[PDB]
Parts: C-alpha cells; sequence; structure tokens
C-alpha cells in the first residue's frame, strides 16, 4: 500500500495560561471555542481562531482528566481525579449534574454518538456507562485488571472500546454491559484509543506501538513503527492524518492507511520548563482537520497547522515497499 | 500449649468434648476447602491421579512427614 | 462392478465404492448427481460422533434433496448387505421407499438399520479423512460448528 | 486438624492483606503440598493464577508440583494450559519440550516443538529442534527444520 | 572449538534476559541428560513400523531394489501432533522415576 | 532478475571431483521411513465372498465391507470411554488436532478470542482475504 | 492532601512501568516511589536532590 501524499505540520500558536498540566481537551461541534482541563484544577475556554480566553470554570478540587462537549445538548462534561464526573449546562455556566460513582480519579470520560449516554473510565479499573438525564450508573463495564487510561464510544457495535494500563483492549457490547474481546497484543499500558471517522477501524497506543484494528471483530490491521515513546494522545483527521504524541514530547504524523510516518518531531517547552517538562498530554483536532491542538505538561496548548507552501516535490514520500520480515 | 495439655488428659481419661475456638465472622478453612478453584480440565485424563491423591491424603502420617582450619594469617 | 465417486471435501478426499450389481438404480442415481455436480460445494448437515456422517443436502437443512427420478424412489433392500462397519454408504430417508439425494455413511457398525436403509456403496480410499469428519465440534442439533463441505463431487472409472 | 485449621488461617490472612504478593500465595501453596492436600494446594495454585495470570514463576511452581508429585497428567495439562496462555514465553516452551523429552515420549516431544514452530520462535527454539532430530538420528528430519 | 565455548560461557554468565536464561538451563539439561539410548529408540521405532503396519497408517512397500520402504500415510508417525490419540501415551515408570529425581536433584542444590 | 546468483553459477567452473557416487558423509539408521511424496518422486468386487478381513491392513485404506456378515472396524475398535475427564480431542476446519479448545475453554462460542500465529499477521497479508471491506 | 498523595503516586508509577524496558526485572519500583518522596522533602527544604547512579 503506497502511502497518499500530506503537508508537514508546523507550530502555528503557543497558549499559556494554565497553571498546570493540560491534561484534557474538547472542541465544541461548531468549531468555534475549545475547552481545555488542566491540573489547576481548572476548565478553560478559548476562541479558537484568535486562541483567546473566554471564560475560566472552576468545580474540580482536582486535575481535569476528560471534556466533552455535547452536540445534542448545551452541555459540557468534566471529569476529574477528585472521582467526579459533572455535567455542566453552557447556558448557565453552571455543574447542573453529578455522576458519581468512580472509587477514584477519573481518566477518561467519552460521550455516547447517538446514545444519551456518557462512559467514563478510572483508576478503579472499570468503565462507567451513565444515563445522561436520570445521572444514572446502568452498566459497570468489569474485567479490567489496571486503571482504564483511555476508551472510545462507536455508534455501532463494539459500542465502547476501553484501553487499559494492564496492557489490554477490551470491546464491549453496550446493551448487555459484556466483553465481546479481549486484545492483548500490547506489551504496556495502553493510554490512548482513537476511532476512524469514515471507515470501521482504530488505533490503539502503548509504548513505542501504535497497532490499527478492523471493528467487529477487532482484527490486527497494522503497526505504526518508529515511535519510540510512552504515547499519551492518539488523534485522527477525516484526510487520514493520524497523529501520535509522546511522552517526553515527540510528535509524529503518520498516513493511516499505509501507516507510513510522514512527519517526526519534538515539541519545545515554554521558557522557564525543565527539560523533564516537554511532553505531549492531550490532543485533538479541530472539528475540520486543518488544526491540531496539543495540551502539554509545560502548561501550554499549543496549534498546529498544515504547511500551506509545501509540495509533493519539496517532501517526496520516502517510502520504498521494503522487502525484509517483520518477525511479527 | 496449655490448653493441648488438658485436652490431652481429659482425652486420656475418657471424657472427649469439641473445643471450639470458631469465632463469630470466620470460615471454617478445616471444614471446606476455601472459595474453590479446581484445575481446569485439559486432553489428558486426570482420574486416576485424583483417586490416588485422595488415597495419599486419607492416609497421611503427620510423624512420617515431621523430620526435616585455616589460619588466622591465611584469612 | 464397482465403480469411484471422488469426494474432494475440506478434510481430505473420499474414494467411494459404488455397488452397482446390489442397489443399481441408487448407485446411478449417485453418479448422475456427482457428474451434474449436485454436490458441489455441499455441506455435511449431519455429524453424530460413533454413528453417522450424512451429506448431499442441496440445501444444507435435512429436509431437501432431489434425486434424478423425480423426487423420491423406491428402498432397495438386498439382503446380503448389512451395515457392518464404519465407512458405508446409504441412502438417507424419510420413511420406506422416500429415497432423496442425501447420503447416510456410517461411522461405526450399526446393524438396526437393516431392512430400512438402502447400503449401495462404501469407501475405498480416505477413510481417516471420515474418522476427523466424524471427530469435528457440533451443537445440540448435531451440525457441525466449524464447517464440512464436498468441494466437488466427480466420477471415476 | 486444630493446627491445620491455625495455619490455614494465618495464611489466608496474609492473602486477604496483599494478594499481590506471590511469596503469600506460594508459601501457603507448598504447605499444602507438605500437607499432602493435592487438591488444597491445587485450589491455591489456581486462586494465584487468577490473581497472576501472566506470572512465569508462578506458572512453573504449579507445574512442578505436580511433577514432583508425579501427577503427570495434571502437569502436562498445566503446561498445555500455559503454552495456550503465554505462547512467545520460551522458558514454558523449553519446559514442556524438556519434561516429555524425560518422559521418554520423542513423539511427544516432536509434538510440543511442531506446535512451537508454529509460534514461529527464535533461532534458539529453531536451533534446539534441529539438535534433537540430530540427538535422535533424524537427519532428514533435521534437514526439514533447517528449510 | 572448546576453548571458544568455555569462553562463550565466560560471556555469557551475566544476567541479560529470561529468554536467554531459559536457552542456557535447556541446554543444560540437555548435556546432563547425556547420549540418547539409540538402542531402546530403534526397538520404540521398529515396534511403532509393526504396530503401525497392522493399524494401515504404515504401507511397506518395496521399489525396483528391492528394500523395505515404510510409508507413513499420515504424518503421525513421528509426532503425536496430528495424531488423535496423542492423550493416551501413559509414560514407563522409569521414565517418571527419573523425572522426579532430576527434580529432587535441583531442589537439593 | 536473480543476476548475481545467475552470475554466480556461470562462473563457477565444474568441480574436478566426481560428486555423482556419493553417499550421505553420515548414515541413516534405516530403515527408511518417508511419505506419499517419495512415493510420487519414486478382494475386488463382487468376488469377496470367504474374504474376511482380520485388521486395517485387510480394510487397505478402509471401508468396512458391507456383503461380509461380521461387525467390522477399518480403523480399530473402540473399547470404552470409563468416565475419564479429559476434554474431547477435536479437529479444525481441515483436519488437523486443535488446541484453541484450551484457549476457548470456559467460555461462550462467541466470544472473541486470539489464540494462533495469524492473529498476529496484519489483514492485508493474511492469504484467505484479497479486498477487506472497511466500512462503518 | 491524602487524596492527592494516593493519585500522584498511581500516576508516577503508571509511568515508570511504561517507560521500563521489557525484561528489566521489576520488583523494586516501590524503591522509585521512595525516591520521589525524598525528592520532594529536598524540595520542601531546598536542598538540592541528586543522586548517584
Amino acid at each position: 500500500p503506497r502511502p497518499d501524499w500530506h503537508p508537514p505540520w508546523k507550530l502555528m500558536r503557543v497558549i499559556s495560561g494554565h497553571l498546570g498540566w493540560v491534561r484534557a481537551l474538547a472542541v465544541e461541534p461548531n468549531n468555534q471555542w475549545f475547552a481545555s482541563g488542566a491540573g489547576d484544577r481548572t476548565i478553560k475556554i478559548w476562541d479558537l481562531a484568535s486562541g483567546q480566553l473566554r471564560l475560566t470554570l472552576t468545580g474540580h478540587i482536582s486535575t481535569v482528566r476528560g471534556l466533552a462537549v455535547s452536540p445534542r445538548h448545551p452541555y459540557m462534561f468534566s471529569c476529574g481525579e477528585d472521582k467526579m464526573v459533572k455535567c455542566w449546562d453552557l447556558e448557565t455556566n453552571k455543574v447542573i449534574r453529578h455522576y458519581h460513582g468512580h472509587l477514584s480519579g477519573v481518566y477518561t470520560l467519552k460521550l455516547h454518538p447517538t446514545l444519551d449516554v456518557l462512559v467514563t473510565g478510572g483508576r478503579d479499573g472499570v468503565a462507567r456507562v451513565w444515563d445522561m438525564r436520570t445521572r444514572s450508573n446502568v452498566h459497570v463495564l468489569s474485567g479490567h485488571t489496571g486503571t482504564v487510561a483511555d476508551l472510545v464510544c462507536q455508534e455501532a457495535d463494539p459500542q465502547v472500546i476501553t484501553g487499559s494500563l494492564d496492557s489490554t483492549v477490551r470491546m464491549w457490547d453496550l446493551a448487555a454491559g459484556k466483553t465481546m474481546g479481549v486484545l492483548t497484543h500490547h506489551k504496556k499500558g495502553v493510554r490512548a484509543l482513537v476511532t476512524h471517522p469514515t471507515e470501521f477501524t482504530f488505533a490503539t497506543a502503548s509504548t513505542g506501538s501504535i497497532k490499527q484494528w478492523k471493528c467487529p471483530e477487532g482484527a490486527f490491521m497494522q503497526n505504526f513503527e518508529g515511535h519510540n515513546a510512552i504515547i499519551n494522545t492518539l488523534a485522527v483527521n477525516d484526510q487520514n492524518v493520524l497523529f501520535s504524541g509522546g511522552d517526553n514530547g515527540s510528535m509524529s504524523f503518520w498516513d493511516w492507511k499505509s501507516g507510513y510516518r510522514f512527519q517526526s518531531l519534538d515539541t519545545t517547552a515554554q521558557p522557564g520548563s525543565l527539560d523533564a517538562e516537554l511532553g505531549i498530554m492531550s490532543s485533538t483536532f479541530d472539528m475540520s482537520g486543518a488544526r491540531l491542538i496539543t495540551g502539554e505538561a509545560d502548561k501550554t496548548i499549543k496549534i498546529w497547522k498544515e504547511d500551506t507552501t509545501a509540495t509533493p516535490e519539496t517532501h517526496p514520500i520516502e517510502w520504498k515497499p521494503s522487502l525484509v520480515r517483520r518477525k511479527y | 500449649l496449655a490448653a493441648l495439655q488438658k485436652r490431652r488428659e481429659l482425652k486420656t481419661a475418657g471424657i472427649n468434648i469439641k473445643i471450639t475456638t470458631r469465632k463469630k465472622g470466620q470460615m471454617d478453612y478445616n471444614a471446606d476447602i476455601p472459595f474453590e478453584k479446581k484445575p481446569a480440565p485439559g486432553f489428558y485424563d486426570t482420574t486416576e491421579e485424583i483417586a490416588r491423591n485422595e488415597w495419599q491424603r486419607a492416609h497421611f502420617d503427620p510423624k512420617k512427614q515431621q523430620v526435616g582450619g585455616p589460619s588466622a594469617s591465611l584469612q | 462392478m464397482a465403480t469411484d465417486v471422488a469426494l474432494e471435501t475440506t478434510m481430505g478426499t473420499i474414494i467411494l465404492e459404488l455397488y452397482n450389481q446390489h442397489a443399481p438404480r441408487t448407485c446411478e442415481n449417485f453418479k448422475t448427481l456427482a457428474a451434474r455436480g449436485y454436490y458441489d460445494g455441499t455441506i455435511f448437515h449431519r455429524v453424530i460422533k460413533d454413528f453417522m456422517v450424512q451429506g448431499g443436502d442441496p440445501t444444507g437443512t435435512g429436509r431437501g434433496g432431489r434425486s434424478i427420478y423425480g423426487d423420491t424412489f423406491e428402498d432397495e433392500i438386498h439382503p446380503g448387505l448389512r451395515h457392518t462397519g464404519a465407512g458405508i454408504l446409504s441412502m438417507a430417508n424419510a420413511g420406506p421407499n422416500t429415497n432423496g439425494s442425501q447420503f447416510f455413511l456410517t461411522l461405526a457398525p450399526t446393524p438396526w438399520l437393516d431392512g430400512k436403509h438402502t447400503i449401495f456403496g462404501r469407501v475405498k480410499k480416505g477413510i481417516r479423512v471420515l474418522q476427523r469428519m466424524g471427530l469435528v465440534p457440533t451443537d445440540a442439533d448435531d451440525r457441525p460448528k466449524t464447517e464440512i463441505k464436498i468441494i466437488r463431487a466427480y466420477v471415476v472409472g | 486438624k486444630e493446627y491445620q485449621g491455625r495455619k490455614r488461617r494465618e495464611f489466608e490472612d496474609y492473602i486477604r492483606r496483599n494478594r499481590l504478593r506471590l511469596q503469600n500465595w506460594f508459601q501457603y501453596a507448598q504447605w499444602e503440598l507438605e500437607q499432602k492436600e493435592f487438591a488444597r494446594a491445587r485450589s491455591i495454585f489456581e486462586r494465584a493464577l487468577d490473581v497472576h495470570p501472566n506470572n512465569t514463576q508462578l506458572w512453573i511452581r504449579y507445574i512442578e508440583a505436580e511433577l514432583k508429585n508425579r501427577n503427570i497428567n495434571h502437569a502436562r495439562n498445566l503446561l498445555d494450559r500455559a503454552v495456550t496462555r503465554l505462547p512467545r514465553v520460551s522458558k514454558l516452551w523449553y519446559k514442556y519440550v524438556y519434561v516429555m523429552e524425560m518422559l521418554g515420549d520423542i513423539p511427544g516431544t516432536r509434538q510440543v516443538f511442531d506446535r512451537w514452530m508454529k509460534w514461529e520462535p527464535d533461532e534458539d527454539a529453531w536451533n534446539a529442534y534441529i539438535k534433537l532430530e540430530k540427538r535422535y538420528g533424524e537427519y532428514e528430519r533435521a534437514r526439514q527444520i533447517f528449510a | 572449538k572448546r576453548m571458544k565455548k568455555k569462553e562463550a560461557h565466560r560471556d555469557d554468565t551475566a544476567f541479560r534476559d529470561y529468554a536467554r536464561e531459559a536457552e542456557k538451563t535447556y541446554k543444560r539439561q540437555i548435556r546432563n541428560m547425556g547420549a540418547p539410548d539409540l538402542e531402546k529408540y530403534m526397538r520404540e521405532k521398529l515396534s511403532a513400523i509393526e504396530k503401525a503396519a497392522a493399524a494401515g497408517t504404515l504401507d511397506i512397500i518395496e521399489t525396483e531394489d528391492g528394500e523395505m520402504i515404510a510409508v507413513d500415510k499420515d504424518g503421525t508417525f513421528f509426532s503425536t501432533a496430528n495424531a488423535t490419540d496423542f492423550a493416551q501415551h501413559k509414560p514407563d515408570k522409569a521414565a517418571v522415576d527419573r523425572l522426579v529425581a532430576d527434580l529432587r536433584k535441583a531442589e537439593e542444590a | 532478475m536473480a543476476s548475481i546468483a545467475a552470475g554466480l553459477a556461470a562462473a563457477l567452473p565444474k568441480p574436478k571431483y566426481s560428486s555423482e557416487h556419493e553417499e550421505p558423509r553420515a548414515t541413516q539408521r534405516g530403515p527408511r521411513i518417508v511419505s506419499a511424496d517419495q512415493i510420487d518422486e519414486t478382494p475386488p468386487y463382487p468376488n469377496r465372498a470367504g474374504w474376511r478381513p482380520r485388521a486395517p491392513e485387510d480394510f487397505g485404506d478402509g471401508g468396512a465391507f458391507p456383503e461380509i456378515p461380521v461387525a467390522q472396524y477399518p480403523w480399530g475398535k473402540n473399547d470404552s470411554s470409563s468416565k475419564s475427564n479429559a476434554l474431547v480431542v477435536q479437529v479444525d476446519s481441515e483436519g488437523k488436532v486443535d488446541y484453541t479448545a484450551i484457549a476457548r475453554q470456559g467460555h461462550s462460542s462467541d466470544r472473541i478470542i486470539h489464540a494462533s500465529f495469524k492473529d498476529l499477521i496484519p489483514l492485508r497479508q493474511r492469504a484467505e482475504a484479497g479486498q477487506i471491506d472497511l466500512s462503518r | 492532601e491524602s487524596h492527592f498523595d494516593l493519585e500522584l503516586r498511581a500516576s508516577v508509577m503508571a509511568d515508570l512501568m511504561d517507560m521500563m524496558p521489557e525484561g528489566i526485572k521489576q520488583s523494586k519500583v516501590n524503591t522509585v516511589l521512595q525516591h520521589l518522596s525524598e525528592a520532594w522533602r529536598c524540595w520542601k527544604s531546598n536542598i538540592p536532590w541528586k543522586v548517584p547512579g
């Protein structure tokens, strides 16, 4: 499979202002603002075009780890390490619901694409499926033995996929609350998961290893090779650009179909940072795919954009159909 | 040790009684195999081994299992 | 008078020795169905261990089966042929004189079907293929979970 | 029975305090083996395997307890279970081929090696299987293994 | 060859990973069994030849040279993989004793 | 395309010491047991009256004879199975002995369980597939 | 404060398990959490923390 050409990405804007690591990012469904959640206990709303601080919301007493803006409701959902999952009414800027019940810190929150359902995952080893209206905990998705570090929700079975620091990924039947399948291919803790927007596949990231999988049966597709880091984040475009973001500050941009790494770089730490503070902790694309937003352990938000002056002959694809034995 | 001595003296001099230290909120691990997880069956038959192991358990003997230069200048 | 019929299945090749002297109409029914290709890609819908492997149904359900003499034909119980052992080919029937297209085949001596099933051959090669077809796993209604089909059936003479 | 109940209570008190400690599980199972309670020691090993499903040291302890007490069929069931559970841990594969060669089943040793080669192991396992066939004189079989 | 083997053992003393430790342990255990009994192996081979010939899985044929060539119809003569009866090799009591004494020696050491 | 291999085979002269009469440098303690590959490389119906088989030798490649009024066993008698606790040995789609029963023991039938090297090979390189449908 | 400590220790441990190469012996990792405590005390006392090796 020959890679398609993609332009390189370059750093467009650095936004300072959080007093902690930027751990959560959510883009609102009309692409005008995004929320960031950070270790200074806070949620900030930023205008996306100007990168400008509209609002600061407090209401967590620990690090905010998960943010979602609902496409069907005027709600934003926040989860944090103080065990708390909160629905924020954006017509009043106020917390109005809690989804209480994780025994320890909540690492990941996702909204269901078609149902009025929230899924969270935390250090108590389970994913919790919540009914949004009644705040009801309708399923405890149990079976992991480590922290549920990341999680995705799909519109077709398997509707919940959880990735865990026990190095294991589980695909879950959401109606019955049971595991359809266990993927044990990663050697280290699974910290990142992403689904493709237009084809029925997903990617999982642990340390040094990105695996692609075909839904619904979870068949192994390909490895994205060469990003030798703890990967905290994965983000995917609808133009088949996958970003992997690594805890040491290293960034890779991959063609999704072929697995080819068309860009590698490192982020830069804000002045005052230790060299130990270089690290990507959160990432999303905007709603259009033209902007990459990263939240970083130097307490910054960085906006990345494609290089408009790049050309397939200025930045040629250095891929040859290789001919060795990948000892799988 | 003192209670064992008294119980042995009673059992020697006739009366046998069950001194039961079983508290409130404690399982009887002697009574039953606790939280028993049997080995999964495999392609090999283990009925003869199970029967022999039960025989050894019944015939176990605790007494049989009970007992188990250079000089300073050179240094 | 013996005729070879080769069933290339997904587990090996069965060579069938058909007894034209004993059950001629049923044997030539088998020849014509195999030669037309009525058995190509047709599954063994019932396997019961130590009893039986049954196939030949094009619908895969156990009620179908369309012979060459219309729908059904009569039983040929020649009193010298019995279900004496493994690998014996017979015609599966709903009742007496109801032979269609599905072939029964003994995996074991089954001498309680004498007088009601028509032996018309045996296996000349492939008895271990038949044994492993008997060793596949099934469900409650004896259908193999792991799928067994005659890939192609043809005739050798 | 009084002493055994006291010891069983102290062992399971330490398992409830720290189930993640292999030594807690190991000392409990070894004590039951010493009491010749093989069902009880097996149950302890299996509960330990529920807590530590992928632990090579634990799998080896259980397999060796069965082999030491001559439960060969129990041990071979454990060996199949262990190389199913952990097919890229060459220690369990080496233990299984070694056990079958000790038992004198050279076809059984070839069976275990063939399953390993299906898993496509490293060069040391391919070399070990060539050296098995050279040990027993099948140079054509070793030629096939080099292919 | 001897001295390169000794030097390799000296260089491979220190721990690298459990795959190396497993390979070293297996090679040492093979050495400690020592030379196989090829006479007993060949007796078992001939007994299996006549038994499989009786069971019909071995064909004894003679080519143009007039020699005994055995043909395994299946592939289950040499390996119990693909053999449906792989689970009824009951090992010899001497073999079980030898394995148990091996494990007892390891425990003592 | 094998230009360097072809050039090597062209540049090498013939060996001046003949090797066509060479036996292997270490002999195999025969008898030779080989397969149908080396076969390839190197009573009839209906007069079986009076014939009475004794063994799977006599069955050949198997098949009981219905005209003989004795019970036949083309692959051997089954004595019994005295309630062993063993798993039943099963076979896979193409007749080989299957150990995924061990992998699947204690689960339901529709649980997805990866247990083979084939589940570690990228799908687009698995020989059984040619066109994968990746559509939501 | 007790809750912050629990969360901090779990995060440092998860990072260290994911940082360790496959095949290193990994019993002593609680050792690293003791180094983390000592480094924090060194920060509070303004004492440079530098563990040799």
